[PDB]
């Protein structure tokens, strides 16, 4: 199966052997068992170069795992600033909701990546958006005083 | 002549027993290397003052005293002091490691692994003494040391020599110059295991004595040195009865006659007066009438309570200095009837009044001016059960939380030891009670 | 109780290692090659505290450097000071662990645990009366957090009755944005409830917090971080390197500070707040219980204290210290427990530390510091959900297991600060 091996070469960044795959007709909208596809791993691993040749090849910019993870919370959640931009230019929801009810805006407001806080506040993120526990991401900066994300939700 | 040893544990009990030799040896005059010109027998005696001091075949007075402390910091300080010459060096027993403020560590663990030392040393004391009739022990209530190798010694001591007397000096916690915060449960704790080894024990409340001297000697800020000082005049107004003529507490068992009707209430309270500053030379002489006055106001006892809440059960007065019968019983006449002084049903109701004509004898460097006449009070008034309500207090205040429990249960000590203390001490208050308080 | 061992871990603990080395020495006059050039005493009644005596007027640390990087070796030596420690004590392995704390405790640091406690053997039998061990560290990282989580379990192992003291460097996204600290912090956390007695929580959310906000410091250096924490280790060694009275045992402090025994996690303070290269009793009473003067980022307003231990140093009147202390306990009188009484410690010192008549130095052990836990409790649970990494650690020896009982150890940890905060004397 080269989806198999399309989701390992999109892990560890093998720029060469993505392309390889999908010229002989490697499902690049393949999962693993978790529901895992190239794009999610990608944008995990911080491979931005992997992301573009999937997006321009059928990826599903807003594919969700069993978790409810696309790939834009993963990028958040891990901080990859020049993942999330290229996303949002492909039509990433910005708004998308997980399991747990989290938001990219509260995975990055949680790991205290402000610069990914303000790159989604400008594309339209809801910051009235409660979690399973009612805490938006404006709570989240009020819970654990952090005056420097409270500031930027205040714009 | 009956001769008594003394036992100084811990940081408190060497620290004030260093300074109590110091005046015991200006008092009976005796030089620090030991020398008493004037003795006229050289190499023993048959002397009063001979039952605090060995004379060996040089004329050197010794001391029958035993420094124990679980570590050296402090009783270097003795080796080292202007008394150097004066102790048995074999006498200034020390440790390595101390208590670290923990009851279980001084009593369980690293108090085991001296007190066979101890022993020995006091048995060598004890077998140079021809009719040895007690011990004097000198400890802290709040140190680890203190509290808990003192109830060590003290039930080796009741197997040991189960026929003598044993009184102590107890040093009472207070919050102004405390070192731990678990002090109240180790005042606990070896107040249950000791309740049964001793016969009598005279309580020094360290905030008495502070109070004192911020007010009468205009001492700001306080320190061991000023506290000890003090302490150590009061101490030798209650000994002093062994060490000289008299026939008021000549012996131990005296003390327990005259002082403790029922066994387990055996703390009297120690009023002393008057305390002058060393600042006033040419102070007005206070009157026999106006030094047994001021024994009946709580501004001059050594533990904070009052006497006016309680009843009395026995009243001993220590005179020193110009001080003439005939004023005695008539201050005494007096001071009877214009207070509101109760004792219980089932006592004499009566003052015993001992007087030494010597004046008090202070210390160079002290702050304690020279008066002519001072007296010393031992009463037993249920009132003291005051510092028993207080001090239970604070130890019910952590206990019902179990906050420091783990440091005693760590060490060799059970959690169970700590309710069967407190179960005690509500026995002891209640014991006040029926008496009336 | 006198002689005290010091290791420090990993580039953080190696890092603020040196820096209390280099301040310390220069109160007791000791300069690099390790002789004493002070002009007055008391500097060395205390010295053996922390230091040998190696013949010739010469002084060396008892101090033990350990880290996988060898890069950290050329750094310690490159320093000021980097020459009083001994070519003994220097270990230092093969390949760092790249921030896994795995290669730590299982796998790397393991094949250097031996080669450490060799070295802890001959400085333990050169002391007298040893009283215990301190260690500086980092719990971000893998090396000095993985690692010096197990060197602590196995010094304890063989020194059951000696008291295990450390500085941990609680990890933060404003100095260090990197997502696999949440994973080492609360791993180590877990080893820290167990195997310590008193360990000084310092975190670098409040030390950039301090340099940004308060000194003004627009891009705060480890250097500006660092300065702020060889100013509050000094100070809470203070009774420790000089007489002073009040003792000098880690023990006493360990059975006045620590009154449950899973709740030694200490909130230090430090005051005035001095730069690198940049008051009265009542200013100094003031910041000590001041939120922008604690070391670890929590607002002691919003628990209360347990117990409070307070160092000031220099010429003062012990009499107003008694005046100001006694005062705050009073207008803040709601923010401390009622079933502990008496649970403040006041300690005056002469000597101060250099550049400043005065200072002042907190150790509270607050259950505010929860709201510590709860930050990085959270961003464990926002990467552990998602199973982000989580590979990096498996493929070690670790397992899945050990991450789910550290993160139910440290929400443990928050119930029980939560406990005792609502607890009621009556
Ligand atoms: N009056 C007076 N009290 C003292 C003196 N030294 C210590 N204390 C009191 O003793 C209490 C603590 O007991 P310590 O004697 O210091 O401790 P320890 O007996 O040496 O036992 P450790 O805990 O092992 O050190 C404190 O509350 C002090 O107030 C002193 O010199 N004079
Ligand atoms: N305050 C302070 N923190 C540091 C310093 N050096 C590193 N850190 C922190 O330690 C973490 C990295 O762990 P580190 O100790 O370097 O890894 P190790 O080499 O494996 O022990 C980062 O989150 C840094 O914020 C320092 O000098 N001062
Ligand atoms: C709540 O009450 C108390 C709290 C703390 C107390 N003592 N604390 C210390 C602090 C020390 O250094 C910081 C010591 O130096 C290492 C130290 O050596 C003995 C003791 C004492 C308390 O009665
Ligand atoms: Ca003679
Ligand atoms: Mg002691």
């Amino acid at each position: 199966d080269l989806g198999k091996k399309l989701l390992e070469a999109a892990r560890a960044g093998q720029d060469d052997e993505v392309r390889i795959l999908m010229a002989n007709g490697a499902d690049v909208n393949a999962t693993d068992a978790s529901g895992l596809t190239p794009l999610h791993l990608a944008a995990t691993y911080g491979h931005l170069e992997i992301v573009e040749v999937l997006l321009k090849h059928g990826a599903d910019v807003n594919a969700i795992d069993i978790m409810g993870s696309t790939p834009l919370h993963l990028a958040a959640l891990i901080g990859h600033l020049e993942i999330v931009e290229v996303l949002l230019k492909h039509g990433a929801d910005v708004n998308a909701v997980d399991t747990w009810g989290d938001t990219p805006l509260h995975l990055a407001a949680i790991m205290g990546h402000l610069e990914i806080v303000e790159v989604l506040l400008k594309h339209g993120a809801d910051v009235n958006a409660q979690d399973k526990f009612g805490k938006t991401a404006f709570d989240i900066s009020i819970d654990n005083g952090n005056e420097d994300l409270a500031e930027i939700l205040q714009k | 002549m009956r001769e008594c040893i003394s036992i100084h544990v811990g940081q408190a009990g060497v620290q004030i027993g260093n300074a109590c030799w110091e005046l015991y040896c200006l008092e009976h005059g005796i030089q620090p290397d030991g020398q008493m010109p004037s003795d006229k027998t050289i190499g023993g005696g048959d002397d009063s003052f001979n039952t605090f001091f060995s004379e060996t075949g040089a004329g050197k007075h010794v001391p029958r005293a035993v420094f124990v402390d679980l570590e050296p910091t402090v009783i270097d300080e003795v080796r080292t002091g202007t008394y150097r010459q004066l102790f048995h060096p074999e006498q200034l027993i020390t440790g390595k490691e101390d208590a670290a403020n923990n009851y279980a560590r001084g009593h369980y663990t690293i108090g085991k692994e001296i007190i066979d030392l101890v022993l020995d040393r006091i048995r060598k004391l004890a077998d140079q003494c021809t009719g040895l009739q007690g011990f004097l022990v000198f400890h802290s209530f709040g140190g680890g040391t203190g509290s808990g190798f003192t109830s060590l010694l003290m039930e080796r001591l009741s197997v040991d020599y189960g026929k003598k007397s044993k009184l102590e000096f107890s040093i009472y916690p207070a919050p102004q110059v405390s070192t731990a915060v678990v002090e109240p449960y180790n005042s606990i704790l070896t107040t249950h295991t000791t309740l049964e080894h001793s016969d009598c024990a005279f309580m020094v409340d360290n905030e008495a004595i502070y109070d004192i001297c911020r007010r009468n000697l205009d001492i700001e800020r306080p320190t061991y040195t000023n506290l000890n000082r003090l302490i150590s005049q009061i101490v030798s107004s209650i000994t002093a009865s062994l060490r000289f003529d008299g026939a008021l507490n000549v012996d131990l068992t005296e003390f327990q006659t005259n002082l403790v009707p029922y066994p387990r209430i055996h703390f009297p309270l120690a009023t002393y007066a008057p305390v002058i500053s060393a600042e006033k030379a040419y102070h007005e002489q206070l009157s026999v009438a106006e030094i047994t006055n001021a024994c009946f106001e709580p501004a001059n006892q050594m533990v904070k309570c009052d006497p006016r809440h309680g009843k009395y059960m026995a009243c001993c007065l220590l005179y020193r200095g110009d001080v003439v019968p005939k004023d005695v019983n008539a201050a005494i006449a007096t001071i009877k009837t214009k207070r509101s002084i109760q004792f219980v049903d089932w006592c004499p109701t009566g003052f015993k009044v001992g007087i030494n004509y010597q004046p008090p004898t202070v210390v160079p460097g002290g702050d304690l001016a020279k008066v002519q006449r001072a007296v010393c009070m031992l009463s037993n008034t249920t009132a003291i059960a005051e510092a028993w309500a207080r001090l239970d207090h604070k130890f019910d205040l952590m206990y019902a939380k179990r906050a420091f429990v783990h440091w005693y249960v760590g060490e060799g000590m059970e959690e169970g030891e700590f309710s069967e203390a407190r179960e005690d001490m509500a026995a002891l208050e209640k014991d006040y009670e029926e008496v009336g308080v | 109780m006198r002689e005290i061992v010091h290791i420090q871990a990993g580039q953080c603990g190696n890092q603020i290692g040196a820096k209390f080395w280099e301040v310390i020495s220069d109160e007791h006059g000791i300069d690099p090659t390790g002789s004493y050039h002070g002009d007055s005493d008391l500097q060395l009644e205390r010295i053996n505290v922390y230091y040998n005596e190696a013949t010739g007027n010469k002084y060396v640390p008892r101090a033990i450097l350990v880290d996988l990087e060898p890069g950290t070796m050329d750094s310690v030596r490159s320093g000021p000071f980097g020459q009083i420690f001994r070519p003994d004590n220097f270990v230092f392995g093969q390949s760092g662990a790249g921030n896994n704390w795995a290669k730590g405790h299982y796998t790397e640091g393991a094949e250097l645990v031996d080669s450490v406690l060799d070295v802890v053997r001959k400085e333990s039998e050169s002391c007298d009366c040893l009283q215990g061990f301190q260690l500086t560290h980092s719990l971000g990282g893998g090396t000095g957090s993985g690692m010096g989580t197990l060197l602590i379990s196995k010094i304890r192992e063989e020194y059951p009755d000696r008291i295990m003291n450390t500085f941990s460097v609680m990890p933060s996204p404003k100095v260090s944005d990197t997502v696999v600290e949440p994973y080492n912090a609360t791993l180590s956390v877990h080893q820290l409830v167990e195997n310590t007695d008193e360990t000084y929580c310092i975190d670098n959310e409040a030390l950039y917090d301090i340099c940004f906000r308060t000194l003004k410091l627009t891009t705060p250096t480890y250097g500006d971080l660092n300065h702020l924490v060889s100013a509050t280790m000094s100070g809470v060694t203070t009774c420790l390197r000089f007489p002073g009275q009040l003792n000098a045992d880690l023990r006493k402090l360990a059975v006045n500070m620590v009154p449950f025994p899973r709740l030694h996690f200490f909130m230090p303070g430090f005051a005035p707040l001095t730069s690198r290269g940049s008051l009265t009793v009542p200013e100094l009473t003031q910041q000590m219980f001041d939120s922008k003067n604690m070391m670890a980022a929590c607002d002691p307003r919003h628990g209360r204290y347990l117990t409070v231990a307070a160092i000031f140093r220099g010429r003062m009147s012990m009499k107003e210290v008694d005046e100001q202390m006694l005062n705050v306990q009073n207008k803040n009188s709601s923010y401390f427990v009622e079933w502990i009484p008496n649970n403040v410690k006041t300690a005056v010192c002469d000597i101060p530390p250099r550049g400043l008549k005065m200072s002042a130095t907190f150790i509270g052990n607050s259950t505010a510091i929860q709201e510590l836990f709860k930050r990085i409790s959270e961003q464990f649970t926002a990467m552990f959900r998602r199973k982000a990494f989580l590979h990096w650690y498996t493929g070690e020896g670790m397992d899945e297991m050990e991450f789910t009982e550290a993160e139910s150890n440290m929400n443990d940890l928050v119930s029980e600060y939560q406990q005792y905060q609502d607890a009621t004397a009556d």
